[PDB]
């Protein structure tokens, strides 16, 4: 029970695959686990992998090589929903759980309409901007004047019209939604 | 019915004792105290093998467990400091070598000074003409400012029942002043619908924010409203 | 459930000499269940200095029991093992010869 | 050209008379006991100075919670098939779990259970499967093979953990585990010749008296002599009307006592 690596972040486009790799060193052995864990969720148990080979189950694979110490998590066709933390562990000879710091995965619409613009939306009774419809390959910068605050870059999934949007929202108390952003 | 964990959000003063509990119905023989830390993986506080027997993990300063039960493994923190505020995750498993099961967690926030408290306040900004004009969509904006600790649940309301599709939040909160710990935050969400949608009279949007505070039986001097978990909600109506 | 006597061998770690301080054995093997009390005896009374031993591939219990003893043409030693397939405590007297 | 084991057999006893553990763990390399753990000193303890000396405090504190819980999960079995038998008072619950290394480099494993000192449960590591004596057995299996994390989990266990655990073993027992103590062998005189061997290690010896093999020969069983060695005999009675002499074989070795 020695050491643990796996990505930090992983990027993928919706409907294609990806391979989270997990590398291991341990004198002793008891299998290796994947778990997925959404934000401001609890860890689910995916996959367990003891021999060499590769397990499949929906979506949803994973293969261990016990000689080189090494496990990937295979997704395909994947969706939105799979945006999580993937966490890989493997249990040593005495049964220590052994935790990677997990690999965040993001997964990227396929946007096909870059339409970048910046509106101001008014106080319902004050007021803030939002850069929108932007392409996926945009990043949403951050703040240099302390008194404006700007969000991360966030995707919305209007499900029933198969619609996916990237927005990014600003607000400040001279302060102009021109240029708040870049 | 799974691995059931209380309280869900947890504010606390340096120096209170505090009890997390932990029931599973699965007559699992394992059970498990985590905390999770940015950076820092999954860090075991204490196990139990079984009713009757439990045993420190990597990091058991400052914590005490018991196990009386197969069903329950209350984590308690005798002495609350602020090296303590985390995220806490319950976890129970048949074996040492079984998959698993994870209560849905415990955010923890430890303060010096529970008049550092106060819950959100919360607006609804409506969707720019120029939008609805350029896309034939319309982008509600709700901000959630000014509450301490980040204990919020955002969520948005149209015609009285709860949506997930067009709807994004900023999955971390914001630091209305990153200088300060003791910061107050700030949250954004999105809800995105048709314009023919947004243009239709019928349609009420809320905005509302679950605050976790102080209960009804912590002591409270301040001239403000004691900062209780509650609720804070803005509305709009749609309009052509 | 089917229950299996105990099988009682008693004998000397060492080849037996008067005055020679040895070993006494009793080896209780081949009993089920495993609820056994077993005492060795010099001249019909209870030896307290008494130290004791798994199970085989057919299930059975095994145990060996032994003390320091130092053997005599007059001493007699014995093995006194109690079991639920035995009406009276068996007893199996040690033979040097 | 010696084959090594490492067993672990596992005791529960429902209604245990006063004093007697519940539940009792025992480990073995070879015939030489390694580990003991039950539920009265409720402590995982060595039981040979080699494992005491080699395997650290956070070593036995680790065991003793995996077997506070292998306790446990013993005592819920138990429980279990008394109700599926209907069955009330005091019934014996057995598992025996091992591996063999053998001088060649091939090697064996095996997990068997035990009710009240019939077979009950076997598992093939090869085929992943268990056979089962009876319906109630055959219940638990079809659960277990529908597991098909748990049973390759068992099967790795058995080739590569319980080996691994076993050669680390045999390097901290390697004085003790892989010595030879050769036989002292004598004979002695209802006029019957026996032809005594004692001091040996390891157990395994053959004996027999020639003259042609004597085919009506009584045989003392393979008994440990209580200091890590053990003794047997073989006796013949002689016909009052011939040259008779024993042959003792062990690790390797011939001996023969002519008796005049």
């Amino acid at each position: 029970g020695q050491n643990i690596d796996q990505p930090t972040e992983m990027t993928a486009t919706e409907g294609a695959i990806v391979q989270i790799n997990c590398t291991y060193q341990t004198s002793g052995f008891n299998g290796l686990f994947w778990y997925q864990q959404h934000a401001g969720e609890a860890p689910t148990f995916l996959s367990y992998n003891v021999l060499d080979g590769l397990e499949e189950k929906g979506r949803f694979s994973s293969f261990l090589s016990r000689s080189k110490g090494y496990s990937y998590l295979l997704l395909k066709e994947l969706q939105m929903k799979d945006s999580a933390s993937y966490l890989c562990a493997f249990l040593d000879s005495n049964y220590q759980l052994i935790w990677g710091a997990g690999t965040k995965l993001i997964i990227k619409p396929d946007i096909q309409n870059p339409d970048p613009a910046v509106y101001q939306l008014r106080d319902s009774k004050k007021s803030v901007c939002l850069f929108t419809d932007f392409d996926s390959q945009t990043n949403v910068s951050q703040s240099k004047d302390s008194d404006v605050y700007i969000t991360d870059k966030c995707v919305l999934d209007m499900r029933s019209m198969d619609f996916k949007s990237n927005s990014a929202v600003a607000w400040s108390n001279d302060f102009a939604c021109a240029n708040a952003f870049n | 019915a799974g691995v059931t964990q209380t309280p869900k959000f947890q504010v606390l003063k340096t120096g209170q004792s505090m009890t997390l509990q932990c029931a599973q119905d699965m007559n699992h023989n394992y059970m498990y105290w985590y905390r999770q830390d940015p950076g820092m993986g999954l860090r075991l506080i204490y196990y139990s093998a079984s009713e009757g027997t439990t045993d420190k993990g990597e990091v058991p300063n400052g914590y005490n467990v018991s196990r009386s039960t197969t069903e329950d493994f209350p984590l308690r923190l005798l002495s609350a400091a602020p090296s303590q505020t985390s995220v806490y995750f319950c976890a129970s498993s048949n074996r040492e070598y079984s998959p698993l099961h994870f209560g849905n967690g415990t955010r923890l926030t430890v303060t010096e000074d529970l008049n550092k408290v106060f819950p959100p306040e919360v607006a609804v900004f409506e969707p720019s003409e120029a939008e609805i004009s350029h896309t034939q969509k319309a982008t509600l904006v709700c901000l959630a400012t000014g509450f301490y600790p980040d204990h919020v649940e955002l969520s948005w309301w149209v015609n009285g029942k709860e949506v997930h599709s067009g709807v994004c939040t900023d999955p971390q909160p914001l630091k209305e002043q990153p200088a300060l710990n003791d910061s107050r935050y700030a949250l954004s969400s999105r809800l995105r619908v048709s314009a023919t949608f947004w243009q239709d009279p019928r349609n009420h949007f809320r905005c509302q924010v679950q605050f976790y505070g102080l209960s009804e039986n912590d002591e409270w001097t301040q001239d403000r409203a004691k900062p209780v978990t509650q609720i804070v909600s803005a509305e709009a109506w749609g309009r052509a | 459930m089917i229950q299996r006597t105990p099988k009682i061998q008693v004998y000397s770690r060492h080849p037996a000499e008067n005055g020679k301080s040895n070993f006494l054995n009793c080896y209780v093997s081949g009993f089920h269940p495993s609820d056994i009390e077993v005492d060795l005896l010099k001249n019909g009374e209870r030896i307290e200095k008494v130290e004791h031993s798994s199970f085989s591939k057919d299930w059975s219990f095994y145990l060996l029991y032994y003390t320091e003893f130092t053997p005599t043409e007059k001493d007699e030693y014995a093995c006194r093992v109690n079991h639920v397939t035995l009406s009276q405590p068996k007893i199996v007297k040690w033979d040097r010869d | 050209m010696r084959t090594h084991s490492l067993r672990y057999f596992r005791l529960g006893v429902s209604d245990p008379i006063h004093g007697v553990p519940e539940f009792i763990s025992v480990g073995y390399v070879d015939s030489h006991p390694i580990t003991t753990y039950d539920s009265v000193t409720r402590q995982a303890e060595p039981r040979a100075p080699w494992m005491a000396e080699n395997l650290a405090p956070d070593h036995w504190e680790r065991y003793t919670q995996l077997l506070r819980g292998w306790q446990q999960m013993f005592k819920v079995e138990l429980k279990r098939l008394q109700r599926h038998y209907n069955h009330s008072g005091s019934h014996t619950y057995q598992r025996m779990i091992g591996c063999e290394l053998l001088e060649d480099g091939s090697t064996t494993g095996f997990l068997q259970y035990a009710y009240d000192g019939q077979d009950f449960l076997i598992f093939n590591k090869d085929t992943l499967s268990w056979l089962a004596v009876d319906n109630v057995a055959h219940t638990i299996k079809q659960a277990w093979e529908a597991n098909q994390h748990e049973l390759l989990y068992q099967k790795n266990w058995l080739e590569e953990e319980c080996i691994a655990w076993l050669k680390r073993f045999l390097e901290y027992g390697k004085d003790t585990l892989q010595r030879t103590e050769p036989p002292l062998v004598r004979v002695n005189r209802v006029t019957a010749l026996f032809c005594k061997a004692h001091g040996f290690y390891p157990p395994e010896i053959y004996m027999t008296w020639m003259k042609e093999i004597v085919q009506e020969i009584d045989y003392g069983d393979i008994l440990p002599s209580g200091d890590g060695t053990y003794q047997a005999w073989a006796s013949i009675e002689l016909d009052p009307q011939n040259l008779y002499s024993c042959h003792v074989e062990h690790s390797g070795v011939h001996m023969v006592l002519q008796v005049p």
